[PDB]
């Protein structure tokens, strides 16, 4: 293998001369002579027999000549059943002090996306049982799913609910890879897993793999961890042909990542300061997060919108990388609805009548339709008053206010929250409520019954109880 | 761009939602008592 | 140690 | 003084002499030195110049180095000699700092000797991984109603001061390190907390105020007091929040609690900038260099709450964001709103009205949540939570005035636990629906000073279970109905 | 007091210094020999 | 084929055609002909006629470069100096001539095992102890290596020594001392 | 030490030293030049170059000019010779009157003061203004700071502060000219002279003046600020006394440095400016302070750029100021003078325990009724005044009287105003508006309170109206 030479170091990009043998782009190199292992993957060949690289972890206490070893490979992470339960970073080592992940298999990170003739196109609905993720924009088993939000909306609240919930009912060795988010969050996921016998630390029959790259990471690890976790769900996709879940949490962090060492890689900005390679580095990790012929691979992927912006350069361009998109808004949220879920903004590819049924498909119809005229009405009540409105007008806002509420759901994982009760609502119960309540067969009850409750009964229930109790 | 009025949050945003909510609670007390 | 002696003398010199 | 200036400040000096590995100063400007050799010096090492000066070899180029410098440039020329010291840059952590005021390299600036310290830390050193980490259970105390019922705060959570300019952010943070004082001189050991105030690019005088303000609340004895004023170098007020971090992850790590307090990261952030286009760096947005939001958040991880396989330590930290007329969509108030774990929003509009805090109660923040609480102000600031919102849909209604009057706060007067939990009760269970709003600061303030004087028993049994018992409970109920009967 | 024994004492490292510098060749001679010492 | 780097790396375009001239003459065994026929052109460019000729920037490329290849095959020089005039006139570089004539020069003199060595004082002092400094000096150097002295003097030092062997360095002066124990007896 | 001239372009001048590289912050000297052009180090570029700023006009200047190294930065002559004189950015008299004959000269480049020699007394400072007084007062030995855009009243209310505080006063004044018109200059010379406040027979001259104006080089308008820094500095320091600075204007000292960093080689920041804003100004700024050896009482006007509070230069001063008074246009428009903007002006010592809890109470029972209005605003613009409850009606009209009232007519405008200038005691503030915010003028028009002094002269103008 080739040896180099540190030439340059300049934040996390590090330049390194080749008197001999080039590696080629997007090879991992060991430096040699430090406490820990630090890899560098190759970004560009400079000329002048010259690579520049980034740094998979920090560049202190680097020196202009220190000696690097071509290691002739991209970087190739541990893959198969022995990474389950385990946590592993983006250089593919364990993190969870359990000594070492014994595979006999490696995978490198960097490979080709499935193509044309590998494609799927069958799509079966995903119940997940949250009203208005079933109701309106409905997941599909093995379709990418994503979950937009600002800063403090519920994007991990939800992607909590849904490893639950999903992950648990499921039998496909799911993946969470942890992308440049809160360490503390890591830690939660990390113990709350292990209470629910998910992560089993004994006589090892785990259903999850953890790979984790955390904000404290330098940008090029913040970059391949998403990757690194892409890797290890595409080898059980592939050699295993079971239906496997990824969970990415947040996907934004790695074309954020991208943008942070795009300037030092030396290349013009593009707009908002992105780096001018966003969206073929997007499209490249995202289109091997598909489902193929060999396997499937249901993708729920949460998608930091920055300051509630959805027109930025990252979640515009994710969003069509996409299935059954599902925005969550803050003013949805300061309403005290939870999920913060938009019914107005979310969409799925198979809320479709001759997917979902033309009852499924006309009751969602129907919820966004009156939501709509709800927010056209709420002008004139705002500039007339609500008295002089019509009694039509009236009972229609009535009801809209009541789906509102309706749409709203404790969650098993918000009980810290709310200490309310964690309900998990089939989907012909959602169906049937919120075709109940379009009809008016519920327009003699209180709006503030069907406020965070599961299905109708619930509603009526709660509704009897405010009755006697006031 | 419609409900544009309580999408911006301003006088008439607030004031909205007080018209709005102060009517449906009045409305939500007397059908909890019709019960 | 021309600056061992003078420090000490100068502050012996200054007393 | 007459004898023991020579007899250990000179007799004993290290005054050896070594072969050491050197550069030479090919141009200086601005606070950026590029040094010809050095071809051994590591990357973020800290070097020396022939002047006593000192400086960070941040970039590594092919034919020189850029070594930012720790001071004013003026002294160093072209050709000057710079020498290696061999270390990553290291501040001296310890629990003498305590009581004193440093510079972003703990040297002493308040004029009291030598800090006594015996070890030292790096300031760029990675915070804890996953498997040491735990739960944020444990709560730390404020003395603000507002924030320790509606935003509480836990032991190893980041909590996010934001606001524009003059709207009391730093009051919050000076409360914050006030109210620890109850603790930290009483018995229970796992209750002190060690705070930190990082001063960057602050005005000097300010810094003073501040120090004055500690000291006559004895609350000095406590904290320590990093300060890169707006007269220090661009590295200095870019490397005092590293620092401090470190002095404070010294505690972290050896079983105690400190709380830190970043005023303000806004300033951090532009001196960051500037140092980082004068290295010839592309600029980003705002020209803001491309790894900002790494600059924050490598540095917001490190407030960590350890299990007890490592002590059980913690390091609470409290960035400051100001920002330009309200704008909380900008770049760097986005990244450390992404970064912290909640915010605490302050208002101009508020703090106009009188609602002094001005925390803005809708946008203000805390992920953690109830599980940083005691049970009693648990109990409390649930129904009283619920009733500000319902009141804030409506702007009942008069309760929820008597509450947003109950929040009101002075500066400088942190309430203890107990006695927050009272007045809320007082508040929330319907005896003050009665009395107008002109009369209910008056109120509070006879109220308190009454139970203080009259009822330290039940105050001690709420301070002891931490629930309000039915016992306690009742006992409430008969002193504010009796009180309420006299006023 | 403490105000006195300040200034005069920095007064006092004052004297001395630009008081030294008015105040030889042995330590060129003592500076090889102290530089073979390095090795 | 690949490089051969020189004991020393200098930098910008005087660095590159420097660096491909010593692979060039290291290849074939010829770095001390060229040294001497890099000098010599040297001098042949700082003549007024030829550096009044080429570089005037407004006068043609090729008029230049056919009056170097004449001056070039006029000196008898190795293959190797005619392909860098030549390439150097090619790339319009006739500025950069004596900076690569520089660089290489330094090139082959740290590949002489020539380390510069500087000693300062506050007066001149003694060529004996001179001598003795050169011969301690050379302790601190690898067998094959030579000591290239320059004794500069400078009276604000107040006396001692500063000695610096190519980079290590040691601080004798009293200056210095003086200096290092007022800052000890202030703090 | 002498250098040879390799380049010119605008303010910046690059020099070749053969021998000597003169350090960072020197006073280079060319020579050849009718008058003395300095030139001051500000980079070392390598190969024995340095970089300058002209601290004068640059045309002229040839490739090999010769210029000598004096070995110190640039020395103004200090003390108490420079009271009543006027002098440039490098020291020298602009007055006609002769040199300036003192025995010491101090370098306008010096080290800020240290941490421990702070203080931290903050009595307050009257200054006869209604809305100044009450709701942002100012204090003695603090550092205030007059906003405004562009012809707002930012001159008239230092002009109004001078008039009320600097004649006034025990101690010695510093008026620091810092890029602004000439011809204001020569109006305070002449104010001066006729007000005794200048003496060109004796030596009471209270005022020292240094002027580097908006006819300057930007380098003469980047230092010119730290020759009065200097002088005040000064007169704090060996002389002990309290020091009135007053700087006007001291946004130009960042314009100029950023015209200069155009050149300087320097990648910009946000909105153009230098990437070294807030260290210039942090090193200007924290010079301007008060020690424990002496007073610095700073007024300095700072202007607003295109009226947007926001830019780098004022969002970066305002942390450097105890109080600021935030002029607007808003305000302005309504001929509310002085354009104070009431829910923008703070102050360190808008404290209780400081200013009394009577005070206290009434300037934030005034903040907020302004602000109570401010957020009516809409709803009276769009669905008409009808519309408002009883209460909002009151609290609309209390709010107006209110603002009429903080207007104030300036002894300084008596030539473009006609009304008499009025100096409103601290009591006659605090009684005025604490009587109209009880309800006790709710009969009084608005247009009574407009433009009048103490509370008893809009009762008097009241009642001559009707
Ligand atoms: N809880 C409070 N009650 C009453 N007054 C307060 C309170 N908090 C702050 N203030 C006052 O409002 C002003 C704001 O001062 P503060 O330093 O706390 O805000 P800030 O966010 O640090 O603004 P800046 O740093 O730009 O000066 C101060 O004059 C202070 O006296
Ligand atoms: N289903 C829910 N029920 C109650 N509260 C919720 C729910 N989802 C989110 N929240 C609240 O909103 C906050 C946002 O937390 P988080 O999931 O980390 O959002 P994000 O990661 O997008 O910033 C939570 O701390 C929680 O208090
Ligand atoms: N306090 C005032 N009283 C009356 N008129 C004023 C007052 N302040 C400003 N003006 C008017 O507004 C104009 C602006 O004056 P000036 O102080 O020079 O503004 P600026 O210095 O900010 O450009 C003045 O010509 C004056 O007519
Ligand atoms: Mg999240
Ligand atoms: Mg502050
Ligand atoms: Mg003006």
């Amino acid at each position: 293998a080739a040896t180099g030479r540190i030439v340059a170091v300049i934040g996390a990009v590090v330049d390194v001369q080749f008197d001999e043998g080039l590696p080629p782009i997007l090879n991992a190199l060991e430096v040699q002579g430090r406490e820990t292992r630090l890899v560098l993957e190759v970004a560009q060949h400079l000329g002048e027999s010259t690579v520049r690289t980034i740094a998979m972890d920090g560049t202190e206490g680097l020196v202009r000549g220190q000696k690097v070893l071509d290691s002739g490979a991209p970087i190739k992470i541990p893959v198969g059943p022995e990474t389950l339960g385990r946590i592993m970073n983006v250089i593919g080592e364990p993190i969870d002090e359990r000594g070492p992940i014994k595979t006999k298999q490696f995978a490198p990170i960097h490979a080709e996306a499935p193509e044309f003739m590998e494609m799927s196109v069958e799509q079966e609905i995903l119940v997940t049982g949250i009203k208005v993720v079933d109701l309106l924009a409905p997941y599909a088993k093995g379709g990418k799913i994503g979950l937009f939000g600002g800063a403090g909306v519920g994007k991990t609240v939800l992607i909590m609910e849904l490893i639950n919930n999903v992950a648990k009912a499921h039998g496909g060795y799911s993946v969470f890879a942890g992308v440049g988010e809160r360490t503390r969050e890591g830690n939660d996921l990390y113990h709350e897993m292990i209470e629910s016998g998910v992560i089993n630390l004994k006589d090892a029959t785990s259903k999850v793999a953890l790979v984790y790259g955390q904000m404290n990471e330098p940008p090029g690890a913040r970059a391949r961890v998403a990757l690194t976790g892409l890797t290890v769900a595409e080898y059980f996709r592939d050699q295993e042909g079971q239906d496997v879940l990824l969970f990415i949490d947040n996907i934004f962090r790695f074309t954020q990542a991208g943008s942070e060492v795009s300037a030092l890689l030396g290349r013009i900005p593009s707009a908002v300061g992105y780096q001018p390679t966003l969206a073929t580095d997007m499209g490249t990790m995202q289109e091997r997060i598909t489902t193929t012929k060999k396997g499937s691979i249901t993708s729920v992927q949460a998608i930091y919108v920055p300051a509630d912006d959805l027109t930025d350069p990252a979640p515009a361009t994710t969003f069509a990388h996409l299935d059954a998109t599902t925005v969550l808004s803050r003013a949805i949220a300061e309403l005290g609805i939870y999920p913060a879920v938009d019914p107005l903004d979310s969409t799925s590819r198979i809320m479709d009548p001759n997917i979902v049924g033309s009852e499924h498909y006309d009751v969602a119809r129907g919820v966004q339709k009156i939501l709509q005229d709800y927010k056209s009405l709420q002008d004139i009540i705002a500039i007339l008053g609500m008295d002089e409105l019509s009694e039509e007008d009236k009972l229609t806002v009535s009801r809209a206010r009541k789906i509102q509420r309706f749409l709203s759901q404790p969650f098993q994982v918000a009980e810290v929250f709310t200490g309310h009760m964690g309900k998990l609502v089939p989907l012909k119960e959602t169906i049937k409520g919120f075709q109940q309540i379009l009809a008016g067969e519920y327009d003699h009850l209180p709006e503030q019954a069907f406020y965070m409750v599961g299905p109708i009964e619930e509603a009526v229930a709660k509704a009897d109880k405010l009755a006697e109790e006031h | 761009g419609a409900g544009s009025i309580r999408e911006a949050g301003g006088a008439f945003g607030k004031r909205e939602q007080a018209e709005e909510e102060r009517y449906f609670r009045a409305q939500s007390r007397e059908q909890l008592a019709a019960l | 140690q021309k600056l061992f002696v003078d420090k000490i003398r100068e502050y012996k010199s200054k007393r | 003084e007459m004898s023991s200036i020579l007899e250990e400040r000179i007799l004993g000096a290290d005054t050896s002499v070594d072969l050491e590995e050197t550069g030479r100063v090919l141009s200086i400007g601005d606070g950026i030195a590029r040094v010809h050799g050095l071809r051994n010096v590591q990357a973020e090492e800290m070097v020396e110049f022939s002047s006593g000066l000192k400086g960070m070899s941040l970039n590594l180029e092919p034919d020189n180095v850029g070594v930012v410098v720790f001071g004013n440039d003026k002294l160093i020329k072209e050709g000057d000699i710079v020498k290696r010291t061999g270390a990553i840059v290291d501040v001296p952590v310890g629990e003498e700092l305590l009581g004193r005021v440093v510079d972003a390299l703990g040297n002493a600036i308040d004029g009291k000797g030598p800090i006594g310290s015996k070890t030292r830390r790096r300031v760029g050193l990675k915070a804890p991984g996953i498997i040491p980490r735990i739960s944020v259970r444990e709560p730390m105390q404020t003395g603000i109603k507002a924030v320790d019922s509606l935003v509480p705060i836990g032991r190893g959570q980041r909590e996010l001061i934001i606001g524009d300019r003059q709207t009391g952010k730093t009051s919050i943070a000076i409360d914050t390190i006030i109210n620890q004082k109850r603790f930290n001189d009483g018995s229970d050991e796992k209750k002190k907390l060690y705070c930190i105030y990082v001063a960057i690019g602050q005005k000097r005088s300010t810094v003073a105020q501040l120090v004055k303000r500690l000291t006559d609340a004895d609350a000095m004895k406590y904290t320590i007091v990093v300060s890169a004023t707006a007269s220090d170098a661009a590295p200095l007020q870019y490397l005092a929040p590293y620092s401090g971090c470190s002095m404070g992850e010294y505690f972290r790590d050896n079983g105690k609690h400190a709380l830190i307090i970043y005023d303000d990261l806004s300033k951090q952030a532009v001196a960051y900038r500037q140092m980082s286009l004068l290295l010839r760096r592309p600029p980003g947005r705002e020209a803001y260099p491309g790894d900002v939001f790494y600059l924050h958040s490598r540095l917001l991880e490190r407030a960590a709450k350890m299990n007890d396989a490592f002590g059980g330590g913690s390091l609470t930290a409290l960035p400051v964001i100001e920002t330009q007329a309200g704008d909380v969509s900008a770049y760097i108030p986005t990244n450390v709103i992404s970064i912290t774990d909640g915010q605490i929003f302050l208002e101009t509009e508020l703090f106009y009205k009188g609602i002094r805090p001005a925390i803005n109660v809708g946008l203000s923040v805390s992920r953690v949540g109830s599980a940083a609480q005691t049970r009693a102000m648990k109990q409390v600031a649930g129904t009283m939570k619920l009733e500000l919102a319902q009141y804030r849909e409506v702007a009942l209604l008069s309760r929820g005035v008597r509450l947003t009057e109950l929040l009101k706060q002075g500066q400088y007067s942190p309430m203890a636990i107990e006695e927050q939990v009272a007045v809320i009760y007082a508040g929330v269970r319907g005896y003050l629906d009665k009395l107008e709003p002109s009369k209910i600061t008056k109120f509070e303030n006879a109220f308190l000073s009454h139970v203080v004087s009259q009822h330290q028993a039940l105050l001690g049994t709420i301070r002891a279970d931490g629930k309000i018992s039915e016992q306690s409970d009742a006992k409430l109920k008969e002193i504010v109905t009796n009180f309420l009967a006299g006023f | 007091q403490n105000m006195m024994r300040r200034k005069e004492q920095e007064h006092m490292i004052n004297w001395v210094e630009k008081h030294v510098v008015q105040s030889t060749i042995a330590k060129c001679i003592a500076d090889l020999k102290l530089l073979a010492k390095k090795a | 084929a690949k490089l051969v780097r020189p004991p020393v790396q200098v930098y910008g375009i005087e660095g590159r055609y420097a660096t491909a001239l010593y692979s060039a003459a290291s290849k074939q065994n010829k770095l001390e002909q060229v040294e001497k026929e890099l000098l010599r052109v040297a001098q042949i460019l700082k003549e007024p006629k030829v550096a009044a000729s080429v570089l005037n920037p407004y006068v043609k490329r090729s008029i230049k470069v056919k009056s170097l290849n004449d001056i070039t095959a006029k000196e008898r020089f190795s293959p190797l100096t005619t392909n860098l005039i030549n390439l150097l006139a090619e790339n319009g570089r006739l500025s950069n001539t004596q900076g690569v004539v520089s660089a290489f020069s330094t090139m082959m003199s740290v590949h002489r095992g020539e380390v510069p060595c500087t000693v300062t004082s506050a007066s001149p002092l003694e060529e004996a102890t001179l001598s003795e400094l050169k011969t301690v000096l050379k302790s601190f150097l690898s067998q094959g290596q030579v000591l290239k002295l320059e004794a500069k003097t400078d009276p604000s030092i107040l006396g001692g020594m500063i000695v610096r062997i190519g980079e290590k360095y040691v601080d004798m002066s009293v200056k210095t001392k003086i200096q290092k124990l007022g800052r000890a007896m202030r703090e």
